[PDB]
């Protein structure tokens, strides 16, 4: 429901639902592919939702309890770059490009930063 | 009754196993012990007993620290060693035993040969294994 | 192409063939 | 260095093998390779059968073009452990030194293959990968070698 | 020798 809400360009119903999903599946059960999911869906929801310390603490959680996810890292250096945490940034953009070499909006996102980081 | 739970835990044998291993165990007991039940009974200066290929003299060496007949006194003196008293060897006929010691000594050397390169040639090895 | 060998072969070998075309620091 | 000449008394300075390593190191930093080689040596001295870090030897002497001396080092050190990273990037280095290269690079991808997370292989593939007149893996293992260590 | 002729 969280993600067809989401995908209805209505993100705040699906942000509670994904709320009371991660609640329910708090106490128990970390593992086993389902708070991986419920994370990440919440986290892509608070990255829509423009709040990103929140996004950025679920991704990191969720990176924790996996650390191959390309996906994860050009996430993470998306939200690294949105804010102005550029060392952040580029270190999860470099492992994402280690964890899959061709990457097609990585390449000029690792530019983007180099840049922004050599003018600052 | 003759016990056999260490056997097989399955608590029932059928009876033809129960007298294959009574009569296998006594035998093999009988060997041992002389060179009837087991559940009955189990039971019958330098430390060391014994080492295979060791007569009593070596170990007296040990605790201190340290010309055909002659010949066939030497014949027998190495298969004693390297049979760890076998009994056989005296029903063997002499000249059965001179190509058992000529193969003796010549499979013998053969382990100490066994007990005891280029840059680029030698990093293929690793590659390839 | 090869349509015939010597002595009236059947077959060819190759046994070379090759193309040739023209055209201070950290390590 | 200052800290070297002022806070450190000679007799640790020339005895204790870490500061010989700290020091060639350092001068290799300051691009000074007539005074690490020196004191690399006298560090082989102390023991030749030690790997800790030879990727900076190896760098300074394929510099230095001394092929013997690599010849010996890199014997000694794949002799005493086959499986250390530094030891195939010390013969790959040499096999870069003495000419051929797809097979230095084929050393130097099995050194990573012993330690994924051996960066200073990744970004020496990176260098030589120039030597090949080729870019795309050229800049891909630089990517993947800036991924291993953030501050190279 | 193989390559037989005709």
């Amino acid at each position: 429901m969280g993600v067809m809400y989401f995908k209805k360009n209505e993100f705040v119903k699906a942000k509670k639902y994904l709320k009371k999903a991660l609640e329910v599946v708090k106490d128990l059960d970390p593992s086993s592919r389902t708070t991986i999911s419920i994370q990440l869906n919440l986290g892509h929801t608070y990255r829509k939702l423009n709040e990103n310390e929140i996004a950025i603490k679920c991704f990191r959680c969720v990176l924790e309890k996996n650390d191959k996810n390309s996906e994860i890292h050009c996430s993470l250096g998306y939200l690294y770059l949105k804010t102005k945490k550029l060392q952040k940034a580029i270190d999860h953009l470099h492992k994402s490009l280690y964890l899959k070499p061709n990457n097609s909006s990585a390449t000029a996102l690792l530019k983007n930063a180099l840049e922004l980081n050599v003018t600052l | 009754q003759y016990d056999y739970s260490p056997f097989c835990e399955r608590n029932t044998l059928r009876e033809s196993r129960i007298d294959s291993f009574l009569k296998a165990e006594r035998a093999a007991h009988c060997l041992v012990f002389h060179k009837y039940r087991p559940d009955i009974d189990i039971m019958c200066s330098m430390l060391l007993e014994s080492v295979p290929g060791c007569n009593k003299e070596d170990l007296e060496r040990l605790s201190r620290r340290e010309r055909l007949d002659d010949i066939i006194n030497h014949e027998t003196n190495a298969l004693k060693s390297f049979w760890n008293d076998s009994g056989l060897v005296n029903s063997l006929q002499s000249h059965h035993l001179h190509e058992e010691y000529l193969l003796l000594q010549e499979e013998l050397k053969n382990v100490y040969k066994i007990k005891c390169e280029s840059l680029r040639d030698k990093c293929r090895r690793h590659y390839s294994n | 192409l090869f349509p015939v060998n010597h002595e009236n072969g059947k077959d060819t070998h190759l046994r070379g063939i090759r193309l040739y075309v023209p055209s201070a620091i950290l390590r | 260095i200052r800290l070297f000449e002022s806070q450190i008394p000679s007799h640790i300075k020339d005895t204790m093998p870490w500061c010989l390593v700290q020091l060639g190191k350092l001068h290799f930093e300051i691009i000074n390779y007539d005074m690490s080689l020196k004191y690399f040596n006298r560090l082989k001295d102390l023991q030749p059968a030690r790997v800790k870090d030879m990727e900076i030897f190896s760098t300074l002497l394929w510099h230095l073009h001394d092929k013997v001396k690599s010849s010996n080092l890199a014997n000694g050190l794949m002799d005493t452990m086959p499986n250390k990273p530094e030891t195939w990037c010390c013969i790959g280095n040499l096999l870069s030194l003495q000419k051929d290269h797809d097979a230095a690079i084929k050393a130097f991808e099995k050194a990573t293959q012993l330690d994924p997370n051996f960066a200073y292989a990744y970004t020496l593939q990176g260098h030589e990968h120039s030597s090949n007149d080729s870019s795309d893996s050229a800049k891909t293992c630089y990517r993947k070698a800036l991924a291993c260590d953030p501050q190279h | 020798l193989s390559d037989i002729t005709n």
